[PDB]
């Protein structure tokens, strides 16, 4: 059993699981404009096709 | 020593020989002679120390085995660590699925980093017991629990978001969490050594930690060093971090690269992260298409440019994609934007110098008349055909079992395997047996 | 403070409707040169022309591509400009025609401005207000809800129609939590609880935000810009959560691919339509490519085709070959590298040459540039240097004589350090002579 | 109404210029000369009206800087809506994904539309009073909305499909709204009083809408399931010819049965002296189908080589096509047209021009090309507003003259300062001394 | 019974202790000097001390050159890795020719590990979930544990089993009277199937059935598998783990080839030196051969020279039999053996001689001898003969035919007439192109 823990244990991340969501985060506000009009994505032009 | 330690051409070379003052000495750091070409290394490399100066490009020229991958890779142990170094052929670039400019744009991206810092509010603690009174009120009744470190330990109240998020994940206390104090994350660490024995097989996540000392809470900062091509390509695509593995990175589009190029600069203006400037090296560029040469140009005149040293044994000859024969084997324009650094060929005492050291390296003793015949032999022949040379007449010698290696090993080892002029030698003489351009041969020895 | 090869270009060096000066933003003689741009910058500024080319030629070093850096630098951030290569266009995953396109549509750009009426503000109570219903019945009917909202230096109470208790049973929020309210599209959106209430608690998994400073009632407005190539690539590409073709783009490889006329001509349709209303502001860029010597002339085709566009942009070119061979073509010969047909549809600026003086003050402009002291004598030596080797050799030994100052602990350079550097580094042309005297493969 | 629209090369050109007769006027709709070829121009453009024959190719030939571009774009401005009408390049076809062929194939079929055309009932009226009976955690809910037009006024009980559909959208009292009850889509018109008169007549009324979709879009939905996708990404490869096959008996019996009207277009390629010898033999087959849109061909080179070919063949193509194709030429400008084609751009450009001015950038348009002109009237007219007046001198054309070069003079330059540019064996001078 | 295809004969270099090459060996005969080499550089890969040396062979046709390349790998033995190729099959059309020649490098090098594992097997008898009469808050309603004995031939024995062992087993759909199979390490659980003892339980039944294992029921046990290192970088970048159903997509679809990053190669290599620095693992350098290298392209030929600078580049040997001519994909560069002089400077020369009519004898008598025939002693001079006239390898075919030939007439030795009426029936090159030369229609 302390075999396995001790060989269980350095399990590390490449990089993170942090980095990825603090290189994610954008500063940057929702800034809601006519851009939800403006896009129409493909689902959308599917349904109203 | 992290690497693997078996043995390369290029391993007896650490660093540089420059001292304070730029001067090279004769023999030091596993180098000899080309005095004017390590001062003008020593000097390239305090240039990319300095890292005020950015987007330049330097060339080292030189006939072959004079010593120009030599210098390069005690450049880049001169430069050590936590510094970027990518060190590429000029055939590599020449990919199936990238195109070469992406290629080049994504080479330049590498050997550019940054690192960054983040702050984190963590309360990581076993807990001893958690109460929730599911029956006295029912649901969230604002339950309570006690986490104890090694040297403190409180009690807290819960809300029913707390009670929530706990029902996920459950936990039957005496085991070692961290709680989040921004988002409230938990996650749990590990159980605690009084749950060893309570069975005798294991579940696959089932693991035992020792109880952390110190304040219940604690405020750390840690700092990432991680180069911006990764930034590109993590943000181009959802789960952008495999592609660095594979490989198939996609052909990142430059809208990314200009939205990543303002995030660096906007971190950097708040002072979360630093650039490190790095170096692009790039081996064997005689051989390259002229696009690329053409976007090299370009591409040397933006801020975000490492220093770029190329190296090439060729004289004047033909350019790929060009019928017309260029000086030094690059278009002009790439040589006017440069600096040409000029390697000499080495001398008998350099050459018998460099094949002691050689020797010493491999743990393998000569005989000095040995080492004369040796040297002797690298005067007329090449000095990279004496070092195999060496390891053949070495492992002679360990199969007569006599100590150091004999001169009549290494007459035998030269017997043995054969340069290239006596090759070319041979194969002229009887150029019947061997296939021609014209594919005729001559099989059967009989006339 | 890092510069590379550029950085010292701070505009044309123009002045106000006239001839350039001699020396202003870090530039010095051709002035002709930078009076054409500017009035090229006029020109775009207009913003009426559309699919006009021009076309600069020079030998090397001779700022060609420091008059589009400065032109780029005049224009202004908001106007959008790509630089690009001659070796772009090729590209494994699609065809050229389709990334040339792509790039000319990336040079449009756009702006939309939006004003919005907030009312935000810790919620102090919210409390409906009974009525009698216009239909006889025994049920409760409200005909108004009553919302107070607290805010730093200034609190008010506002009546609204009871329809937004659906949008605030939706959000979750109950007291003292800030919230967000849209004058005329109504609804409500929860930012987060007062701080205030942060000690309320040992432990907290929600955040506290600080109430909102000002009056409650605010009126801001939000510019936003976007190209329009990123608007037909937003179109294209799907997106979504759990509908199948939103994993179908995952274990998979995004790709480009040739956009169809259609969505393109969709996309501006209803561009068009929101610009009618005064929204939208189209403001054309710029598109800069270099060595365009080496554009194949099946794209050189495909440019003169696409130069007659109603929505293709300004494009800037520049080329430092003369009568050469156009790629793709053994036997025709054009100045430039350029087809005479491509020729014909733009124009031609001149460069020239520099001369000694004009080289010693680029010198000098660039070592202060560097943050470097360097003496008359050793100028002068540079710069006699630079009219005999290059003009770029001067310009990359500079740093070199710094270093070499730095190590013998000198703040100024002097003769002996620019001879260190003379012997240290070599230019093209003894290498070229180096070459052709050994016959080590060297 | 009005797309995005700029100053472009041929924003003039709006129409072919032509009579009842067929005989081109001397200026007219932005056309200028060129009598013979406007003519025939207008036959073409007459033929494909008619809509009665198919598999015509027309090849239009002439030095650069003619007007055959022009010509085509102003047939293009003379059809009219409802017709189809594209304009590809000669190199547009080089797809690495595509094969030429198939690209080809694809080019040919979006020159042919399809007109199908149905009647929708439409329901419209301004809301009185809306009525929703909904129950908390009951799933069941009912609803009633009245209706009011000048002449009538009802209540309509919703069904559960349409209380989804006044919920999505929020609809009151003071909303004018039309809707269609086949299609179930929810229209705002206008709002009422809390600017828009209340709708009058009846309250329903049945109306006919025709949805027009050119036919390479039908063999792209056929294609395959998700190929619907690629009419917008562009993303399909090597559709079956079976497809294609099937798709031509559907429409063959669609237009024989009267519930689906052809409309045949145009197709039109630009520069097409640059192309492979494959895509000219898939031509000649192409062009003997039934649904074989008229093909117009431009091409302003000589007698040269053509691409995949050893040998150099005259006007640029094999002389297949030249046996089974029609060739108007196109002859040089006269002083007077330029000065007219330069007078008519500058009204285009709304810049006003000096009488010396203008009679001195037609002779230097005579001289040299007439788009160096067409492109230095907007420079001189840029300089000219530097100097605060509205009108474009002498001096401000010779400075822009002498500020941008000419084809000729910047050889002459170059030829004068050889060694300072790069030569072609890759020589250069850079050093002044 | 046993198949012969232009080798097999060869057992090895066949070198004294003393490194002299006796004249008849393994299947060898003559190439002395050729023998000595190939001893020395079997002798250095050996010395597991030497990385990215590097050894090139010329010679002739048919002078032995693959058959040396063979006995080097027939002497290294099997644990030694050792990867033939040829210079064709770098070029792919999935992914570049750089990375097939690296990911070939990093294949030449293996590696072995060695792990401890302990696993519980035998027959379920019994299987009991306890379940805690305390909630405690935390939870509504779990196992404490689960007691599950196990049965075998040496004895019985019981164990108590977490809540996730108990679930996975459940899972299994495994009752009383299954054959089941529990290993420590991971927990993994499989059924391995119904114990033969419940097989006249039914008539008919679908489940097979394993015989009761041996052991009592609780093992240990460790495996010293040797993988090479392109196996873990291959393993890294396509993960096998994870039941999403994009998880199940990706393993439908096609490998394909990709360009590994030299980033996790670089982890690769940090993580295996930490554990051979433990002594948990032993990298063991291997060979690389490649034949026909004139067949590459001048842009693997450079990027060779990067490669062979590597830290862990193995001992790569190359062949080739053309002398003065151009390296492919150049104009006018003419290298000895269609070689650049660069990558010639890198490596070591080794020439191979041809064969006396003496030797030729001696070969086809050896090869007969392999080939279990009888040959008449005026036969095989004949043979000998007119494979000194055409061509050695022609007379080495030539044996098979004749056997044929002598077993039509029921005879079981070589007679001159059978040889004679197979080369009747079948002619060399040099008859060939003599017919060639006089024909009407391409002959
Ligand atoms: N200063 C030096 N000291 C010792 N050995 C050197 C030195 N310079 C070069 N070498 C030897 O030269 C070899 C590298 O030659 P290289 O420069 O790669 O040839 P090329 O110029 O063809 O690239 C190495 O094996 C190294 O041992
Ligand atoms: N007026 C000027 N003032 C200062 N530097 C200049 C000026 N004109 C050109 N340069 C220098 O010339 C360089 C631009 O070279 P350029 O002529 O664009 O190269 P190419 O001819 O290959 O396009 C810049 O690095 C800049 O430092
Ligand atoms: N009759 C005309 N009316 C208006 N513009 C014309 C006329 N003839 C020629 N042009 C102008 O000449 C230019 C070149 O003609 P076009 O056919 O478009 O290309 P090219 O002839 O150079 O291949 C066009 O920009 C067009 O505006
Ligand atoms: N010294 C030898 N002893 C026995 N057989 C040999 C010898 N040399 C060559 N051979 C035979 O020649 C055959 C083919 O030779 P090979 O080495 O493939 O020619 P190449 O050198 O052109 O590749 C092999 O099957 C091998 O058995
Ligand atoms: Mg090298
Ligand atoms: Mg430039
Ligand atoms: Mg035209
Ligand atoms: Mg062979």
């Amino acid at each position: 059993v302390n075999k396995l823990r001790c060989d269980r244990r350095p399990i590390f991340g490449k990089n993170l699981i942090d980095l990825l969501t603090k290189d994610r985060r954008v500063k940057y506000d929702k800034s809601s404009i006519i851009d939800n009009e403006l896009i129409k994505p493909l689902q959308t032009r599917v349904l109203d096709n | 020593l992290k690497s693997l330690s078996l043995i390369a051409a290029h391993s007896h070379i650490t660093g540089l020989g420059l001292d304070e003052n730029l001067q090279p000495r004769p023999t030091s750091e596993g180098m000899v002679g080309q005095l004017q070409a390590r001062r003008a290394a020593g000097v390239i490399l305090k240039m990319v120390q300095n890292g005020t100066i950015a987007g330049r490009a330097v060339l080292v020229a030189g006939p072959p085995s004079t010593g120009k991958t030599a210098l390069a890779m005690g450049v880049s142990q001169s430069l050590g660590k936590d510094v970027p170094f990518t060190a590429i052929a000029g055939s590599e670039i020449f990919s199936l699925e990238l195109s070469k400019t992406e290629a080049l744009t994504q080479a330049f991206r590498k050997s550019i980093g940054i690192k960054i810092k983040e702050e984190t509010e963590l309360i990581e603690g076993e807990v001893v017991e958690i109460q929730i009174d599911r029956s006295i009120t029912g649901g969230h009744k604002q339950g309570k629990l006690t986490i104890k470190t090694t040297d403190m330990e409180t009690i807290y109240e819960l809300g029913n978001k707390m009670i929530d998020g706990l029902t996920k994940e459950k936990v039957l206390a005496g085991d070692v969490i961290s709680i989040d104090k921004a988002s409230g994350k938990i996650t749990k660490l590990g159980r605690s050594f009084a749950r060893s024995r309570d069975y005798d097989a294991m579940g696959a996540d089932t693991r035992f930690v020792q109880c952390p000392e110190g304040e219940l809470q604690k405020r750390k900062t840690v700092v990432h060093t991680v180069s911006l091509h990764e930034i590109d390509v993590i943000n181009s695509r959802t789960q952008g971090f495999l592609a660095l593995f594979t490989g198939d990175t996609g052909e990142i589009r430059s809208e990314v690269r200009d939205q990543i190029n303002t995030k660096v600069a906007e971190w950097k203006e708040e002072g979360k992260a630093e650039i490190v400037p790095g170096v692009l090296f790039i081996d064997e560029v005689h051989m390259l298409d002229i696009e690329c040469f053409s976007f090299i140009n370009r591409a040397l005149e933006d801020e975000f440019a490492p220093i770029v040293m190329m190296a090439t044994n060729r004289g004047v000859s033909k350019t790929r994609g060009t019928n017309y024969k260029s000086p030094h084997g690059l278009p002009l324009d790439l040589l006017d934007r440069s600096i040409i650094i000029t390697t000499k060929s080495y001398n008998e005492q350099e050459i018998k110098t460099i094949l002691s050291i050689r020797a010493q390296e491999e743990e393998v003793e000569l005989s000095s008349d040995a080492l004369d015949l040796l040297t002797k032999t690298g005067v007329e022949t090449s000095l990279r055909y004496s070092s195999n040379l060496i390891s053949v007449a070495q492992q002679i010698a360990m199969k007569r079992k006599n100590n150091t290696v004999e001169v009549e090993d290494v007459k035998r080892a030269y017997l043995l395997f054969l340069d290239s002029a006596r090759s070319v030698k041979y194969v002229q003489e009887n150029e019947s047996q061997y296939i021609d351009d014209q594919g005729n041969v001559q099989i059967s020895i009989a006339k | 403070t890092r510069t590379a090869a550029h950085t010292h270009i701070k505009g044309l060096g123009l002045d106000e409707s006239g001839v350039a000066k001699r020396v202003e933003g870090g530039f010095v003689g051709q002035i002709e040169a930078r009076e054409a741009c500017g009035v090229i910058v006029d020109l775009i500024k207009a913003k009426k022309m559309s699919g006009r080319a021009i076309l600069l030629a020079g030998g090397p070093s001779t700022g060609k591509t420091a008059l589009a850096l400065a032109i780029s630098q005049e224009l202004g951030p908001k106007v959008p400009f790509c630089p690009l290569v001659g070796s772009e266009l090729y590209s494994v995953e699609v065809k050229k025609t389709e990334t040339l396109m792509e790039n000319f549509r990336r040079a449009i750009g756009l702006r939309i401005k939006e004003t919005k009426e907030v009312y935000e503000g810790e919620v102090t109570e919210l409390t409906p207000e009974d009525a009698e219903n216009p239909l006889g019945g025994y049920g409760k009917t409200i005909s108004h809800v009553i919302v107070g909202l607290k805010s730093a230096k200034g609190t008010k109470t506002l009546r609204l129609d009871p329809t937004i208790y659906e949008s605030i049973q939706r959000e979750k929020v109950s007291i003292g939590d800030v919230i967000y309210i849209e004058a005329n599209t109504g609804a409500v959106k929860r930012v987060g609880r007062s701080d205030a209430y942060a000690t309320e608690f040992d432990l907290e998994t929600e955040e506290y935000v600080p109430l909102p400073k000002g009056e409650v009632h605010k009126k801001k407005e939000i510019v936003q810009d976007v190209t329009l190539h990123d608007l037909d690539v937003a179109n294209a590409r799907p997106q979504g959560g759990q509908d199948v073709i939103s994993m179908m783009g995952q274990l998979l490889k995004p790709k480009k691919t040739e956009i169809t006329e259609k969505l393109r001509q969709e996309v501006n349709k209803v561009v068009a339509k929101y610009i009618d209303q005064g929204v939208a502001e189209l403001i054309p860029g710029v598109l800069f490519i270099d060595e365009v010597n080496m554009l194949d002339i099946e794209i050189f085709t495909y440019l003169n085709k696409a130069l007659e566009s109603n929505i293709a942009p300004v494009v800037v070119l520049a080329s430092n070959r003369g009568m050469t061979t156009v790629r793709g073509t053994e036997d025709v010969i054009s100045p430039h590298g350029v087809p005479p047909d491509l020729i014909d549809r733009l124009l031609i600026v001149r460069t020239l040459p520099y001369d000694k003086d004009e080289i010693r003050t680029i010198i000098e402009r660039r070592a202060t540039v560097e943050r470097l002291q360097v003496e008359s004598s050793a100028l002068d030596l540079l710069a006699t240097m630079g009219t005999e080797t290059s003009l770029r050799y001067a310009l990359q030994l500079l740093a070199p004589c710094g270093i070499l100052a730095q190590t013998s602990n000198r703040k100024e350079i002097v003769v002996n350090d620019v001879n260190e550097a003379k012997l240290l580094f070599l230019d093209a042309k003894r290498s070229t002579k180096i070459l052709e005297t050994s016959a080590n493969y060297l």
